[PDB]
RNA sequence: CUCAGUAGCGGCGAGCGAACGGGGAUCAGCCCAUUAAGUUAUGUGUGUUUUAGUGGAACGCUCUGGGAAGUGCGAACGUAGAGGGUGAUAUUCCCGUACACGAAAGGGCACACAUAAUGAUGACGAGUAGGGCGAGGCACGUGAAACCUUGUCUGAAUAUGGGGGGACCAUCCUCCAAGGCUAAAUACUCCUGACUGACCGAUAGUGAACCAGUACCGUGAGGGAAAGGCGAAAAGAACCCCUGUGAGGGGAGUGAAAUAGAUCCUGAAACCGCAUGCAUACAAGCAGUGGGAGCACCUUCGUGGUGUGACUGCGUACCUUUUGUAUAAUGGGUCAGCGACUUAUAUUCAGUAGCGAGGUUAACCGUAUAGGGGAGCCGUAGAGAAAUCGAGUCUUAAUAGGGCG
RNA sequence: CCACAAGUCGAGCAGGUACGAAAGUAGGUCUUAGUGAUCCGGUGGUUCUGUAUGGAAGGGCCAUCGCUCAACGGAUAAAAG
């Protein structure tokens, strides 16, 4: 029982080929480099699934800090005043009504210094 | 082909129920000098310690 | 059912053999289970068997003892209760061999006792224990 | 054991050959001991002793660049040995009388239960004609089957040589993997108490 | 085949390794000078086989199609439904197959007869048996070393005799050396015929599917390759045009198909062009990854799809070997194909199946995976160096004590 | 105490004994170094074995002897640059 290799062998460099798509010089054309590029791809992607939330976070405090500053407020003073003030709004949420309403954001602004005094 | 016994082992040690009997060293000379009580008591068999159980197994296949 | 397409073994009777060198995720890649370097990763790596590495061996720190005696090649042992293949009531030599409770080049035979019997038998130039003729005598049987 | 023959007669067949109980581990196991020992086994290659040439080493061990080599037909050059081998095989097991015996009467069993087994009072033609054997198999609706008779006839056997999915066989000759292939066997009553004598 | 990896041999190391007995295959004895069985040639007569060969059954419509053996419907032969071919997949189209028949001539084997030869220079075994010295063979390495062969030196008795039974002696048992012949069971395949394969399918299988032991290499012995595929049928492209009466192409034509057009089935990857869309000439690094504007095309008009990725956070390849490698330590120019835990026997453990105080046959026979074959092996009892005893036994003066059970 | 092979302490029981009136003490010396496995052979005993049988040779068991094997768990009977 004599087997030959080649079909199950050139499906799975395809694979790995198609795979490649799109990267530079040999890292698309050539097995052994593709075949490199393809897990390193794989491991950045893994490692960046947890740097996204770190990221997006840093954004919203640094919106939300500029909003408070316009409304006379620092950032660490409008989240105890809203703490104090039972308020429990994410910063996600906060960050799009800074953006994107500033009455609303005054309006939880006068809150939380209420709370503080 | 077939095992063959280790025919100095097999000179050696014999099978009991349960394990192998073997003979005591330090008896055959320079005996004057050795106490009464060595005397009598390397005198006899003892068994087959259960560390080297395995490689008399091995060495000795049918017995 | 009874189909060449419907009959399987019993659960647990066959196993997949073990391939060495196939891969990372099977578990015995690369090395093959062998370790690093050395003389037993080497092919036909072993060392002889009772080979200590250099001190004197076991079987060779020890005396030699006894002698071999040639009667006891020919010297048969049977049990009582293995009297029971004979067949009819005399027990001998020949009958033992026929009954093939004894090999054929046995010279003589001794019958002690491990067993227990039912029918009453005649012994001839058999050797009996104690044990095995007061059971022998108590079930009806007899010796010469 | 009561069973009736084609014509409502009435037979009785032994417990023991008839009516065991299934053991589907035990007639796989001798299934596949007969198929095996069915096997040829006659093959071989030629290694790196066998093949012709490769006697000197091709090149010297140092200075030239290349990686060391000692022979031309070694087993990792093209047009080299063969790594391992093949040698011809015997395929053969062994199969306990006992057990052998078992798996028959387990599939005898079988047969009678799923109603694949036709008991006939005497089987016989008149001609060494093929069209007499099939008109007599298509009235018994026999039309695919296993004959087992108690001595084969030379006008039976020559009436079955040329018909497919229909074959004729001694009460002696029957073997476990025969006797699952065909679709229905048609047994006389001599071969049943021939059979039955025998044990399965 | 067992006995048995037993008894032994062995720097008593590594290792080497019987016999007796039992079960099988095949079976057979005959002679030493008037000379046997047998064998080989020659010729004759019977039987068998072989080297060419002859006959050999039975299918039509319909659909798809370049082509029917394929679809649907309904028939026939079968002692023939093995195989091969035919424009795709045929028991009834062809060659054949089951079966029946056949030899002027020639050869092989077997049996009987006849004529030679040979067995057969040999008539009961003397430089022989035995011994001293040195070696060899016996499972047996000088060992307590019997037995066999002999290079050298010697040397009997001769049936009231002689050889052997593992140093040697006695007794018992057994055999008759120094003269011969003899089939079968056993070993093998350069060859010839038939058949078979959980053997290979062109880097495989022979080195060799092809003008291969060739080309080529070497003074020589010797070493030793690569290289299969148009199409069913050449129907292998008349004629016209560009060009050098070239190569190569474009039309026309053949074909089911010419991107099947001659190194011609299919035609992958490395590698090299042309066209379209987007990005790119103020910005520093394993080239990606998480975000993300704009543009182009498509669109079920979007919280859609496809291509591109300005700007931005993080981010020093892979393998091996190491206390530890981005390491300026090893290996890889790239692609495609090949490339490494096997096979036989023995043994131990774990699963699983049968039988169960029992289990199981080996060689072998066998119209042969069946059925026979019980020799043998494992289990069922230990203690002791052993003789011996035996649910006990050894040690000892001991029934005490203790060790193995 | 200890990988193994080895090593150390030991009350008490039986027999024979010495010294004490006796209860008793004694299985070497205040203790911890003064040492060498297996193989091969020698010597004294022995109710073991004894290749047809009776013996014997040889072997076994008990006691004991031969190594500066000192590279001292000791690769050979036998070895420098």
């Amino acid at each position: 029982a004599r087997v030959k290799r080649g079909v199950v062998a050139h499906r799975r460099h395809k694979k790995i080929l198609a795979r490649a798509k799109g990267y530079y010089g040999a890292r698309s054309r050539v097995y052994r480099v593709a075949f490199q590029a393809v897990i390193k791809a794989g491991q950045y992607a893994y490692r960046d699934r947890r740097q996204k939330k770190r990221q997006f976070r840093a954004l919203w405090i640094a919106r939300i800090n500029a909003g408070a500053r316009q409304n006379g407020l620092s950032y660490s003073r409008m989240i105890d005043g809203l703490k104090k003030a039972q308020v429990i709004i994410d910063r996600r949420v906060l960050a799009d009504i800074a953006m994107h309403d500033a009455v609303a954001f005054a309006a939880l602004a006068e809150k939380a210094k209420g709370a503080l005094a | 082909a077939k095992l063959k016994t280790r025919r100095g082992a097999a000179k050696r040690f014999k099978a009991t129920a349960n394990g192998f009997k073997r003979k005591q060293a330090f008896k055959r000379h320079i005996l004057t000098k050795k106490s009464a009580k060595r005397i009598r008591q390397l005198r006899g068999c003892v068994m087959v310690h259960v560390s080297d159980v395995a490689s008399v197994r091995r060495m000795c296949p049918y017995i | 059912t009874l189909r060449l397409n419907e009959l399987a073994p019993a659960e647990g009777a066959k196993r997949e053999h073990r391939r060495l060198g196939r891969g990372i995720g099977s578990g015995v890649g690369k090395t093959g289970g062998r370790g690093i370097k050395g003389q037993k990763s080497r092919k036909s790596g072993g060392v002889r068997p009772g080979f200590e590495g250099g001190q004197t061996a076991i079987y060779r720190r020890l005396p030699k003892f006894g002698f071999t005696s040639q009667i006891a090649l020919k010297t048969a042992e049977v049990r009582l209760s293995e009297l029971s293949k004979v067949e009819g009531d005399i027990v001998s030599l020949e009958t033992l061999k026929a009954a093939n409770v004894v090999r054929r080049d046995q010279i003589r035979a001794r019958i002690v006792l491990s067993g227990e019997i039912t029918r009453a038998f005649t012994v001839q130039g058999v050797a009996l224990t104690k044990g095995a003729k007061a059971a022998i005598e108590a079930a009806g049987g007899k010796v010469e | 054991m009561n069973l009736k023959t084609v014509s409502g007669s009435a037979v009785e067949l032994s417990e023991v050959a008839f009516g065991r109980e299934f053991n589907e581990a035990l007639v796989h196991q001798v299934v596949t001991a007969y198929l095996a020992g069915g096997r040829q086994g006659t093959r071989a290659h030629k290694s790196r002793a066998d093949v012709s040439g490769g006697g000197k080493k091709p090149f010297r061990q140092k200075g030239t660049g290349r990686a060391r080599a000692g022979s031309i037909r070694s087993p990792i050059w093209v047009g080299g040995g063969k790594t391992f081998a093949a040698r011809p095989q015997d395929w053969s097991q062994k199969v306990n009388r006992k057990m052998y015996r078992g798996a028959m009467q387990c599939i005898l069993a079988e047969l009678v239960r799923q109603d694949r087994l036709v008991l006939v009072e005497e089987f016989a033609v008149a001609a060494p004609k093929t069209k007499e054997l099939l008109a007599k198999l298509n009235d018994l609706n026999a039309a695919r089957a296993l004959i087992v008779t108690d001595a084969v006839d030379e006008n039976l056997y020559l009436a079955a040589r040329n018909l497919p999915h229909v074959d004729v066989v001694d009460a002696t000759a029957i073997d476990p993997v025969s006797l699952i292939a065909f679709d229905k066997v048609v047994m006389s009553v001599a071969a049943a108490k021939k059979i039955e004598v025998e044990l399965g």
